[PDB]
RNA sequence: AGCAGAGUGGCGCAGCGGAAGCGUGCUGGGCCCAUAACCCAGAGGUCGAUGGAUCGAAACCAUCCUCUGCUACCA
């Protein structure tokens, strides 16, 4: 076996100076400023940064945003984005983590290089690292 | 010109017309009569909805076209006088139903008058009466008879030579007559799989094959269109419904028939439906 | 250049559920196993897999899922060899890895290579556990000798190196043409392997089991090759190893959805025999696999072809059983057959025998 | 390769051969000592790309694209 200890420590890709990720998910931490008025209103920003900056594009978000508790409300811009009901903040954050947790990012390979496909009938989902099929329906 | 709709002037007693509304005041509600030559009439406030009511604003609204019923004509005055209570729904679909086929004939008249350059607006309620209101005689209804009498006209001209018409006028007539009612290509489809086998059983299905596309029709054709070995879709273009799904589940049954020799099971799809 | 060619071998693909057996095996021959929608959308294999590449090769591509299981055991019995490929995931990879070995064991597949998938994405500790791991769960099974090889499947990195491996570790088994033709139907386009005897197409030929008629009983089918296919390739010839493309005369609306699936095909001319009841001469094993005495009147699972049929014990003894199965199945002849049964609902492997 | 809905004038259903039409929701008033109920008023203007007249085309009708919900079975 030690030919192979020497493989696994030779059949690696090109050694830089990047190293082993466990638990590697991404922590840029930014929930929403949310402000509320304390009756109807929330107000997501930092929208476009995370809707340009993760890798999910405009409106695929909303849908998801919209399908936890069924709250109603749509575009009044990315940033400044009104959602209809009251929430807290480490809620709709953790909402966030989940969405992270399972959609964007699968634990294959934490990376932020999971571009968004379609296949011929499901949404898939592919990572330019490694390519994989992570089909999200649930 | 804009006229009557009809042959006659003023509308009858108790029928449904589809109005519009000009204004509101406190005695009741003036109305526009457009199904007959856009004469004024008024509906009473209290003839409006036996129930408690809230809001005027939310039955009648300035603007908006609806049904009422006729109550109460007279001549020597014009006194137009309507309701809504006495109305119910069914009568409100056949009215919008048939206002819509009288749109329908003014347009196509208001077209063939325009593109006629008939300015001449006395000679319009002469075109109205040469050949609509007496075609809505030949039916002896206005609408759906007369939706009849084009129903054919555009389809078969004989009626249509039954005009008086002269030399141009049939010109415009055809121009404005046909491309404004037919794009039906009404086609009469059927997928179908026939499930027959036996020991000999490709040539089982390649029998019914045989069958299938020999017995075409002519003006009809019959035609097939594989995807998987064993699916096909039974494809008539024929304009006439009764003559197509006829002979297509004659056709299908002489197939089913000759390879019910042969043990001849089927696989049901779909049926005998028109676009 | 190559030889276009039928295909020699069939290579199963093993593993625990979501290691990677699928990708690997989609790396070595090119094409992707997964028919179904529910299969894609799932990420888990369904039906049975089939792929080619000219070395001619195949891949045989099974389930990494607990419940799937039956099916890859069964089209395993018609396989003529196995790859284990074993993930970084994990040391235990999950209780089915053994459960195949096992099977492969009473199967008589001693030649097993195993290999290692996913070096890049685990840590060498990890290598180094899971070397002690497989240390201590190969030995006392049939796993014991296979070598070990690390290389990364989807990446592309030392394929060259793996391919002269296996073809030099190992070979393709040569065909027992003696005995009576037997072309392998696994769905129903029809795939399989041929193992003895030739076909050719518009040649008359016999499906063994045939179709238990709407006592009801089965006559055996004779019918005809509309066309003669090696994968979806057109062949003049086929020998054992691949997957081959059987056409048949059946209407293929009766075929649909793998009603076929399962039996086994012969020339029109052969004849084999289609019986209810069957006796086997079976052992038992120690231990209960399936997880992470036998009495009368039981239904059991016995794998011949890509199919599984339960029957009723009228009477039990230590090492034989009588059943009368639901639909039939065609024995032909004498063979070898791995013996399953019904546990918890899901099908367990008890033991193993032969029909005499 | 089979069956429907779509190419938003403010959220949701699309109201049908004359452009938001309505149900709802939001923002704001009125009624009430208050609250609910109920009533009322409001929103940056080729609304897929292409043909044919038209007083007519987001809301005519045919075409090409995509989307959704639903196919079937083998690679």
């Amino acid at each position: 076996y030690e030919e192979l200890l020497n493989r696994v420590f030779n059949i690696m890709r090109e050694k830089n100076p990047d190293m082993v990720a466990g638990e590697k998910r991404k922590f840029v931490m930014k929930p929403p400023q949310v402000v509320r008025v304390g009756t109807k209103k929330t107000s997501f920003v930092n929208f476009t940064d995370i809707c340009k900056l993760l890798h999910r594009q405009p409106k695929h978000l909303l849908a998801f945003l919209l399908a936890e508790l069924g709250t109603s409300g749509s575009i009044d811009g990315n940033n400044q984005l009104v959602i209809k009901g009251r929430f807290q903040q480490k809620q709709i954050e953790n909402v966030l983590r989940r969405y992270i947790k399972e959609y964007v990012t699968c634990h294959t390979c934490r990376s932020p290089d999971t571009i968004l496909q379609k296949d011929t009938r499901l949404y898939f989902l592919q990572c330019e690292t490694c390519h994989s099929r992570c089909s999200v329906a649930s | 010109l804009s006229c009557r709709f009809y042959q006659h002037k003023f509308p009858e007693v108790e029928d449904v017309v589809m109005v519009n509304v000009r204004s509101i005041a406190e005695m009741g509600a003036y109305v526009s009569l457009l199904e007959y030559n856009n004469i004024e009439g008024m509906i009473l406030l209290s003839e409006l909805s036996r129930r408690r009511i809230r809001s005027i604003n939310k039955l009648i609204r300035i603007g908006r076209n609806e049904c009422v019923v006729v109550i109460r004509v007279d001549k020597e005055k014009g006194y137009i006088d309507l309701s809504k209570r006495r109305v119910s729904p069914e009568e409100a679909i056949k009215c919008e139903d048939k206002f819509t086929k009288s749109k329908t004939v003014y347009s196509i008249l208001r077209h063939v008058a325009e593109v006629l350059e008939y300015t001449k607006d006395e000679q319009l309620e002469s075109l109205f009466q040469r050949t609509a209101w007496v075609f809505d005689d030949k039916y002896k209804r206005p609408g759906y008879g007369a939706y009849d009498a084009f129903k054919h006209a555009v389809s078969d001209p004989s009626i249509l030579d039954s005009l008086d018409l002269n030399e141009d006028e049939r010109e415009v007539l055809i121009n404005n007559i046909n491309r404004r009612l037919t794009p039906q290509a009404v086609k009469i489809r059927a997928d179908i799989e026939v499930a027959c086998y036996g020991y000999e059983g490709i040539d089982a299905v390649k029998e019914a094959l045989r069958a299938g596309l020999n017995c075409s029709t002519e003006n009809m054709p019959i035609k097939i269109n594989l995807i998987a070995p064993p699916r096909y879709v039974m494809t008539t273009t024929t304009l006439e419904r009764t003559e197509g799904l006829s002979v297509l589940s004659q056709a299908m049954a002489v197939i089913k028939e000759k390879i019910e020799e042969k043990r001849g099971v089927f696989n049901v799809q779909m049926e005998p439906k028109v676009v | 250049e190559v030889i276009s060619r039928q295909a020699t071998i069939n290579i199963g693909t093993i593993g625990h559920v979501a290691h990677g057996k699928s990708t690997v095996v989609k790396a070595i021959s090119g094409v992707h196993t997964v028919r179904f929608k529910n299969e894609l959308e799932r990420n888990i294999t369904i039906k049975l897999g089939y792929a080619n590449a000219k070395i001619h090769v195949s891949f045989v591509d099974c389930p990494g899922h607990d419940i799937l299981m039956a099916t890859m055991l069964n089209g395993a019995a018609v396989m003529d060899a196995a790859l284990l490929l074993i993930a970084g995931n994990e040391s235990c990879p999950q209780p089915q890895t053994s459960e195949h070995l096992a099977a492969i064991e009473i199967m008589k597949l001693k030649h097993i290579l195993i290999l290692q998938n996913k070096i890049d994405l685990v840590k060498e500790s990890q290598a180094k556990e899971q070397y002690e791991q497989i240390l201590a769960f190969v030995q006392g099974t049939v796993a014991e000798g296979a070598p070990i090889i690390p290389i990364s499947a989807q990446l592309k990195y030392n394929i060259e190196v793996v391919c002269e491996y296996i073809v030099k570790k190992i070979p393709v088994p040569p065909r027992d043409f003696t005995s009576e033709p037997r072309l392998i139907v696994i769905r129903s386009v029809a795939g399989g392997s041929i193992l003895k005897g030739v076909l050719k197409v518009g040649q008359e030929i016999e499906v063994r089991p045939g179709i238990v008629s709407k006592k009801l009983m089965c006559k055996p089918i004779f019918s005809k090759i509309v066309s003669l296919f090696a994968e979806h390739n057109d062949l003049q010839y086929a020998a054992p190893g691949g997957l081959i493309g059987v056409g048949t005369k059946i209407d293929p609306t009766l075929c649909r959805a793998d009603r076929m699936v399962g039996q086994v095909l012969g020339a029109v001319g052969a004849l084999p025999e289609i019986f209810t009841e069957l006796e086997i001469s079976y052992f038992l094993l120690r231990r209960l696999l399936g997880v992470r005495k036998l009495s009368k009147n039981e239904v059991l699972m016995v794998n011949i072809g890509s199919l599984s049929t339960g029957g009723r014990v009228s009477a039990v003894k230590a090492d034989l059983g009588k059943i009368v199965l639901t639909n039939p199945v065609c024995t032909e002849v004498g063979e070898k057959i791995a013996l399953s049964r019904r546990v918890e609902k899901h099908w367990r492997l008890i033991g193993w025998g032969q029909i005499r």
